[PDB]
Parts: C-alpha cells; sequence; structure tokens
C-alpha cells in the first residue's frame, strides 16, 4: 500500500574470485639420520 | 669409577685377543690319561 510496506531486499555482490580445485596432495617436512654401529669379525653372528 | 651412563646411541665395536679369557678349553669324559679316567656310559664333555 502507497506510503507502506516497500520492503527492499538487496543482493550486494561483494567479490568474485577465481578459487582452486585442489587434487592431490601430501605432507613433508625437515629429516635427520641417526645410524647406530656395530663390527663384528668374521663368523661371529651373522658376519658370514 | 663411574656411575650408570643412559646413551643416546649404542656405537661399539669388538677386538680380538690372545688372553686367556678369549679361549674355549675342553677335555672329554673317560678320556685316557685325563681327568675322570673312568669307563662312561655317554659321550659327554667337561671343562678345562
Ligand atoms: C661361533 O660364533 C657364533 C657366536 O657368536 C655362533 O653362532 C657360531 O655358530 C659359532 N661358530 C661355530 C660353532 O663354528
Amino acid at each position: 500500500v502507497k506510503e507502506d510496506q516497500t520492503k527492499f531486499l538487496k543482493i550486494k555482490t561483494v567479490s568474485s574470485e577465481l578459487s582452486c580445485r585442489e587434487g592431490q596432495s601430501y605432507w613433508t617436512g625437515s629429516f635427520s639420520p641417526k645410524c647406530l654401529s656395530s663390527r663384528r669379525c668374521h663368523l661371529v653372528g651373522e658376519c658370514h | 669409577n663411574s656411575k650408570k651412563v643412559y646413551l643416546d646411541k649404542l656405537d661399539l665395536k669388538t677386538e680380538e685377543n690372545l688372553l686367556p679369557d678369549s679361549f674355549v678349553c675342553f677335555e672329554h669324559k673317560g678320556q685316557y690319561k685325563g681327568t675322570m679316567d673312568s669307563g662312561q656310559t655317554k659321550r659327554e664333555l667337561k671343562s678345562f
């Protein structure tokens, strides 16, 4: 009714972006090795 | 002259020698001209 109601619904367009659709993935980091050594003479244990 | 020492790694090596602890000396039971020089019903060894 004139001078009444007049309800406004607005659709603001904030932004348009070109998003990414990820495929495969994996993880990685920084690694360092540690070694334990044992020296045995021949015919000792499995020194064959 | 120390206490227990815990280690992060076990790096150990063995070197051979000719000290008495490196030799396994044995003898037979019932062996002629040896200790326990009597008839045996079983073939067994003896420490020396
Ligand atoms: C002596 O060496 C290992 C023990 O460290 C043993 O397994 C091996 O059979 C022995 N060798 C012989 C009896 O010839």
